[PDB]
């Protein structure tokens, strides 16, 4: 997605998480903005040494290398439930004789 | 784009204070953080102070640091410097920088290329 | 009727002429409108 | 066990062509598959061009596309990459790789790890 994730200039729109405290889960989203405390001293909400904000931003330039530039993605889960399925293929017709 | 507008400099006595604003206009949704700067006659530009915008927390060179006071007010769209314990050092043209680059190491802010620059505006510290 | 998670409407509209007494008469309900939802219904309410 | 030797690397102006071979050695009856890398002076390792040994197909990073050509003589065991409408960006080390994985997906080639690699040989685009 260069040509749409990436102007001259460097695009930051796009962040990603540079700090947690632990792996996330399957499936886990976490968008928490909290000072992570990489020290033994609390932050109480204050960045500093060893006090770090958790996310930072992509530099998407047209100039980028292709291993540097934009790629969207996108990841279909199929979720299986004690539910009618409601989700189904074109399943296509042939003609009437 | 964004455009930035500094006020409040001038002559002040060494060991008094004096409080630089800087008004951001323009898409000021896109402000990751804010600097000041300064440039003495003749001397290369020299990082002063740092400020993220969301947070509030402030990153300040080693020759200002407790004598300066940077901070924000997000809702009047504006940075301010309190320059306390003005020194000979201090004489120079301070310039306010806008990027919109969220850096997770506050201390970046000190190195990293700003987007915008204000004009400038003078401070001169008499000399006793 | 809600049945295997799905949400049977049964309905026919009659002409009558009774206001208290329920009308004595046969019909039969024809099937229009079944929702895929697998939501549990133990209660509901009329809205007027 | 193999060793990769480069050659044919050198000056040319932007537009024109140059053409790298990679000469085997070793235990070459467990060549599966080989690659084609570049690294400008200061800027990370790149994917150029890989080729399945039996058969015969080529995959290309978007960059090169339909400028270079990866061929092989099964024979001679010998990979060649031609490098035509030479550019700005093409200046750079040029390493040529060997694995012994067999991988399904030919692109898979771009990202996984090779098991060998050649000292490199240096090739540079002059400025018109
Ligand atoms: C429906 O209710 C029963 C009884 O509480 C419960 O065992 C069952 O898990 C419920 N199913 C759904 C769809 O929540």
């Amino acid at each position: 997605s260069n040509n749409l994730d990436s102007k001259v200039g460097g695009n930051y729109n796009y962040l990603y998480r540079l700090f947690r405290k632990s792996n996330l889960k399957p499936f886990e989203r976490d968008i928490s903005t909290e000072i992570y405390q990489a020290g033994s001293t609390p932050c109480n909400g204050v960045e500093g040494f060893n006090c770090y904000f958790p996310l930072q931003s992509y530099g998407f330039q047209p100039t980028n290398g292709v291993g540097y530039q934009p790629y969207r993605v996108v990841v279909l889960s199929f979720e299986l439930l004690h539910a009618p399925a409601t989700v189904c293929g074109p399943k296509k017709s042939t003609n009437l004789v | 784009q964004v455009q930035l507008v500094e006020s409040g400099g001038g002559l002040m006595q060494a060991g008094g204070s004096l409080r630089l604003s800087c008004a951001v206009s323009g898409r000021t949704f896109s402000t990751a953080a804010m600097g000041w700067f300064r440039q003495a006659p003749g001397k290369e530009r020299e990082f002063v102070a740092a400020i993220r915008w969301s947070g509030g927390s402030a990153y300040y060179a080693d020759s200002v640091k407790g004598r300066f006071t940077i901070s924000r007010d997000k809702a009047k769209n504006t940075v301010y410097l309190q320059m306390n314990s003005l020194k000979y050092e201090d004489t120079a043209v301070y310039y306010c920088a806008q990027t919109r680059v969220t850096r997770s190491l506050l201390s970046d802010y000190a190195t990293w290329p700003y987007d915008y620059w204000g004009q400038g505006t003078q401070v001169t510290v008499s000399s006793k | 009727k809600n049945i295997d998670g799905y949400f049977k409407i049964y309905s026919k509209h009659t002409p009558i002429n009774l206001v208290r007494d329920l009308p004595q008469g046969f019909s039969a309900l024809e099937p229009l409108v079944d929702l895929p939802i697998g939501i549990n219904i133990t209660r509901f309410q009329t809205l007027l």
